[PDB]
């Protein structure tokens, strides 16, 4: 299997961008294996 | 090459299954998105460096350079990078992950599964960390960690 990286562009912050989602404020737990999961 | 910039991952049609960033010299992704497979860049060859399954990191050719943090406080942006679309920035104010081991910065932003790697920006234009390891809550959308490294 080829897996392969091609350019996508320069890592620069947008002046004047879209303001966009919510903050939401989570309980959460993660495993050995690096899954996040909610406490309930 | 390595020249600094965001990368789509992809392997062979092509499918995009991520994205990452270079940075001095060294690529920085998600684990889940190369499984720390070697990546060709033009005519070259990237190897594994360093991972962690648990942080669901990987760099290639030298140890994780992203250091910068959230500073808890400010808004951030993503550098969404989808497949099949060109990269744009998502300006958003992080939430939180509480944890029994502090808390993490998390965007609430939903992408599709080749956008993982993906880099969250400070107002300086640092890397504070990457998008695609999350949560899924009651209402079916999408919380991204602020995945950072340890330099
Ligand atoms: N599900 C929603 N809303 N959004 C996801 C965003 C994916 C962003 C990139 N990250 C990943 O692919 C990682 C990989 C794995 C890393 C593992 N260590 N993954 C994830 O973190 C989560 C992990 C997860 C799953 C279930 C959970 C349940 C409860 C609590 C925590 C959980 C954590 N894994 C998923 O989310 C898998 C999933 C579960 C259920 C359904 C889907 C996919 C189908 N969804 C999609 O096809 C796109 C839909 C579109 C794309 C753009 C337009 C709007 C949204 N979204 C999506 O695929």
């Amino acid at each position: 299997v080829d897996m392969y990286i091609e350019r996508a562009g320069d890592i620069t912050w947008e002046k004047d961008a879209e303001v966009t989602g919510n903050s939401p404020r989570l309980d959460v737990a993660l495993d050995e294996s690096g899954d996040f999961s909610l406490v309930e | 090459e390595t020249t600094d910039g965001v990368y789509r991952v992809m392997t062979r049609g092509s499918t995009q299954v991520g994205v990452g960033v270079m940075q001095e010299g060294v690529f920085h992704t998600m684990w889940h998105v190369t499984k720390g497979a070697a990546l060709r860049s033009g005519e070259g060859r990237l190897d594994p460096y360093w991972g962690d399954v648990k942080q669901d990191l990987v760099s290639y050719c030298g140890p994780w350079k992203l250091d910068a943090a959230w500073d808890g406080l400010s808004e951030v942006q993503l550098l969404a990078v989808p497949p099949g679309e060109r990269a744009k920035n998502i300006q958003t104010l992080p939430g939180i992950f509480k944890t029994k081991d502090g808390d993490i910065g998390a965007v609430a932003l939903d992408y599709p599964a080749g956008t993982s790697g993906s880099p969250i920006l400070d107002k300086c234009g640092r890397v504070i960390g990457l998008y695609g390891n999350g949560v899924v809550i009651k209402n079916g959308s999408y919380v991204s960690a602020i995945t950072q490294g340890k330099r």
